[PDB]
RNA sequence: ACCACGAUCAAAAGGGACAAGCAUCAAGCACGCAGCAAUGCAGCUCAAAACGCUUAGCCUAGCCACACCCCCACGGGAAACAGCAGU
């Protein structure tokens, strides 16, 4: 029983780990939408430079 | 008088080089030295 | 426990853990992330320490 | 010194004591060769 | 081997239309009329397509490590030339102990990648000594000595039985 | 009563594995200092049966013993691999890892 | 126990642990592994102290070692109080 115990507490830690590293994407895609753009905006400037 | 004394200490310390390694390969069971070996003079120029 | 080896690693997984070996062959893993050392310690202790009557008996 | 260097070296080796003119004995039976006297 | 003369400058690869210039700018914007910095750039984009994952990830170990021996490769060609250069000799040695560094880390955190930037690059890694002492000419001989007297005892021993 | 070895279940790291279908392995224990009262790591080492040749040296292992030696020096038998030298799985997640960072994220699965 | 079942006690063998000083003792020189064997590989210990020299009975309900010497004792030196008392 201890064994198991120890087992629903570590299933207990993954979904708490899980739901973090949810909330750690959604900001994630965020910030990297924002940082895509910002590239995109020099890429563009670049090409336009070389052309 | 220093000189005659290092280069005796020289010749003594060749003799203590060529009795071990005489000592390795007497030990070893070989009743002479490996075929083709011979003891090189490291502390003369 | 002077006969337990106890060994430690640094920076191989992203997430610190526990891992007990048994010597009927198990693993016992325990998660310790967002726990406290004191709270770590109880866990230990409930899962694979003798309790207190084992020792009184000792 | 470090706590590792400390472990390192160990505990401090006093040298052994140096044994005196009785060489660690109380007293010495000896025969006299000559009596003279110094300054 | 190096990229051919006639390879286009990193910098005006992608511009739209670079196939419908004139020949004459054509070399004009070719490695033939850049400095070496350009050809050195050409090769390690090379290299990061070939071997990495993300050739865009410049931040990465393995990313690194190509930088590093793109670097390697221009320090020994020019020490090929300028045999008395003592500074660059320094970096040269200096980089080839980095780059050493680097693939350790890399073998210890990710192996598949590591063999390929072994593969990729012809690097060979090479493992630390484990004793660092001073082997004086006694030492050597009786060493020589010692595995001589093993190899005749191995032959009586095998002989003998 | 199952075996005659001293060391039952141990944990070490691969150092050599020059010798064939033996990997020579560093266990490293927790020795406390009578003076100092700090605990240092004392290191030893193992022969282990090691018959597939799957082990590279910096792994980390478990070994068993053998309910007698094998050898002068082989009393110890490969039980596992618990870190492979740079292809580590974390146990936690189960994902592969590089280090601290993930080489495929919990979440994909 | 005495039929052993098995306890108690405890050798040989296997695994582990186990004094001090000296690194001006830094290399040891076969010290490993695999195979039923034939044989194959070239390995094993070591500055986290190997190898060596010197010192010492020890961890004291006691334990270890020795028992004239040649470590041992077929054999040899040679004729034995390191049992008590005694010289
Ligand atoms: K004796
Ligand atoms: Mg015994
Ligand atoms: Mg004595
Ligand atoms: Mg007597
Ligand atoms: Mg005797
Ligand atoms: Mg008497």
């Amino acid at each position: 029983e201890l064994m198991a115990w120890n087992q629903a507490e570590n299933r207990r830690l993954h979904e708490l780990r899980i739901a973090r590293l949810r909330q750690e994407e959604r900001e994630q895609e965020q910030r990297q939408a924002l940082e895509q753009a910002r590239k995109a905006e020099e890429v563009q400037a670049w090409a336009q430079r070389k052309e | 008088l220093r000189r005659k004394v290092q280069e005796g200490r020289l010749r003594r310390k060749q003799i203590k080089f060529e009795k071990d390694l005489r000592r390795i390969w007497l030990k070893a069971g070989l009743k002479e030295a490996p075929e083709g070996w011979q003891t090189p003079k490291i502390y003369l120029r | 426990n002077p006969w337990v080896q106890i060994m430690m690693f640094k920076n191989m997984t992203p997430s610190p853990f526990l891992r007990f070996y048994l010597d009927s062959g198990e693993q016992v893993l325990v998660d310790v992330e967002t726990k406290s050392n004191k709270e770590i310690m109880e866990h230990i202790r409930k899962i694979l320490g003798k309790n207190e009557e084992t020792l009184r008996e000792e | 010194a470090t706590l590792n260097q400390m472990h390192r070296l160990g505990p401090p080796k006093r040298p052994p004591r140096k044994l005196g003119p009785t060489e660690g004995r109380p007293q010495l039976k000896g025969v006299v060769l000559c009596t003279f006297t110094r300054k | 081997d190096d990229p051919p003369p006639s390879t286009l400058l990193k910098d005006y690869q992608n511009v739209p239309g670079i196939e419908k210039v004139d020949d004459v700018v054509k070399r004009l914007l070719s490695l033939e009329m850049a400095n070496k910095k350009e050809m050195l750039k050409i090769k390690q984009e090379q290299f990061m397509k070939k071997i990495v994952a993300n050739p865009e990830d410049t931040r990465s170990l393995e990313a690194r490590i190509i930088a590093l021996s793109v670097k390697i490769r221009s320090y020994e060609e020019h020490l090929e030339k300028h045999r008395k250069d003592k500074a660059h000799k320094r970096y040269l040695l200096m980089s080839i102990d980095q780059r050493k560094k680097m693939l350790k880390n890399l073998r210890n955190t990710n192996y598949d990648v590591f063999e390929k930037i072994c593969w990729g690059l012809g690097i060979e890694y090479t493992f630390p000594p484990l004793y660092y002492r001073r082997a004086h000419r006694r030492f050597v001989t009786k060493k020589a000595l010692c595995i001589r007297v093993f190899q005749e005892t191995q032959k009586l021993k095998k002989r003998r039985r | 009563v199952r075996s005659s070895v001293h060391a039952r279940w141990i944990v070490g790291k691969v150092i050599g594995t020059k010798m064939q279908k033996t990997a020579k392995v560093r266990v490293t224990r927790l020795v406390l200092d009578p003076y100092l009262l700090k605990y240092f790591n004392k290191r030893k080492t193992y022969f282990a049966h090691d018959a597939l040749q799957q082990c590279t040296v910096g792994d980390i292992v478990l070994l068993r013993a053998l309910p007698v030696p094998r050898a002068k020096h082989v009393k110890h038998e490969l039980a596992e691999i618990v870190f492979k030298v740079g292809k580590v799985i974390d146990p936690v997640t189960g994902k592969p890892c590089a280090g601290t960072t993930y080489l495929e994220s919990p979440l994909s699965s």
